[PDB]
């Protein structure tokens, strides 16, 4: 079952699905092909939550019901600098601008 | 498997898939004109987002029999992305 | 060239509404005439009386937006095998984003200020121009 996610880092949002049995440790190795980082300098999040490596997808709560193409889950990612890992920073998406008065 | 990273006004990049990008004939034009990196100067990040979980939508919905669910569009977005989205014929 | 065939020969047919649209069944009477019927809420479904080679298609009845049945546009009933009624899925299309936009600006705008939106004139005119059955006849005659 497909799940689609935004995997996201500062200013970095990747666009891509995954299967629901798939693991933590394969979506880090998702993240290694297109940012070109290991998944030893990786860390992968649910909201504040530290996934771990071994868990599925589905374990860590992305569902298929949860994770839809046209509204997809977040995946929080930070990278390890030198000795150690930067803290877990998603930039947020610019506000819209007020609505109309004819809307 | 080729990606493609499109920027937004405001500077957010976005990797999607270089086959879901080529849903806009404007995107296909100005990657076949970095390589494989779009700037948008005049779409922020809050309308970029949108236009890539549309390209997923409709490559995931298109020819397909599982009961289609609707593309939401909160109304506050509704007039730039229908700006975008003319500007990027999808 | 759109009409139904007068063949007299009964289809029993279900209308099963997948969408979240209420759906207006629509059918091209014997002269190319759109016949409205009785709407279906969304998530619903109704057994039908038709015939075959008659012509069927479905729109938002609120909106007159195109719906896809059994996905594509038009629905001929054909000939029941075994009694089995024939299923006419009714589901959203994949809308293009600029259509799926003009949607939502056209149901947050009255038609009187779509001119006080800021928007290219173009887009004006795409929003006025509202989606129509007569103007998909004509669409799906030409081709
Ligand atoms: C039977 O009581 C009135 C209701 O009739 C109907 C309601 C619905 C719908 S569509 C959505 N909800 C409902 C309930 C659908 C069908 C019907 C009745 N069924 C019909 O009206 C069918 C549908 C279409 O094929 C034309 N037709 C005919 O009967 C025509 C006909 C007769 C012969 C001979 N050849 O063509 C007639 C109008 C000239």
């Amino acid at each position: 079952m497909d799940v689609f996610l935004m995997i996201r880092r500062h200013k970095t949002t990747i666009f891509t699905d995954a299967k629901e049995s798939s693991t933590v440790f394969e979506l880090k190795r998702i993240v290694e092909g297109i940012l070109k980082r290991p998944p030893d300098e990786q860390r992968l999040y649910k909201d504040d939550q530290l996934l771990d490596d071994g868990k599925t997808l589905g374990e860590c709560g992305f569902t298929s019901q949860t994770a839809r193409p046209q509204a997809p889950a977040t995946v929080g990612l930070a990278f390890r600098a030198d000795d150690t890992f930067e803290a877990l920073c998603i930039e947020p998406f610019s506000s819209p601008p007020e609505l109309p008065d004819v809307m | 498997m080729m990606y493609v990273k499109l920027i937004s006004s405001d500077g957010h990049e976005f990797i999607v898939k270089r086959e879901h990008a080529l849903t806009s004939g404007t995107i296909k034009a100005m990657l076949s004109g970095e390589t494989n990196e779009v700037n948008f100067r005049e779409i922020p990040s809050h309308v970029l987002s949108k236009v890539c979980m549309y390209f997923t939508y409709k490559v995931r919905y298109t020819n397909s029999s599982t009961e289609i669910p609707e593309f939401p569009i909160a109304p506050e977005i509704a007039l730039e992305l229908l700006m975008a989205a003319n500007f990027l014929d999808c | 060239v759109l009409r139904s065939v007068n063949s007299r020969e009964p289809s029993q047919v279900i209308f099963c509404n997948r969408s979240p649209r209420v759906v207006l069944p629509v059918w091209l009477n014997f002269d190319g005439e759109p016949q409205p019927y009785p709407t279906l809420p969304p998530g619903t479904g109704r057994r039908i009386h038709s015939y075959r080679g008659h012509l069927w298609l479905f729109r938002d009845a609120g909106t007159h937006d195109g719906l896809l049945v059994n996905q594509t546009e038009l629905f001929v009933p054909s000939l029941n095998v075994d009694g089995q009624p024939i299923f006419a899925n009714i589901t959203l299309p994949v809308y293009t984003l600029k259509e799926r936009c003009l949607q939502v600006v056209r149901s947050l705008v009255k038609p009187e200020n779509y001119r006080r939106l800021d928007i290219v004139r173009s887009l004006y005119e795409d929003l006025e121009d509202h989606p129509n059955v007569q103007k998909d006849l004509e669409r799906l005659t030409q081709e």
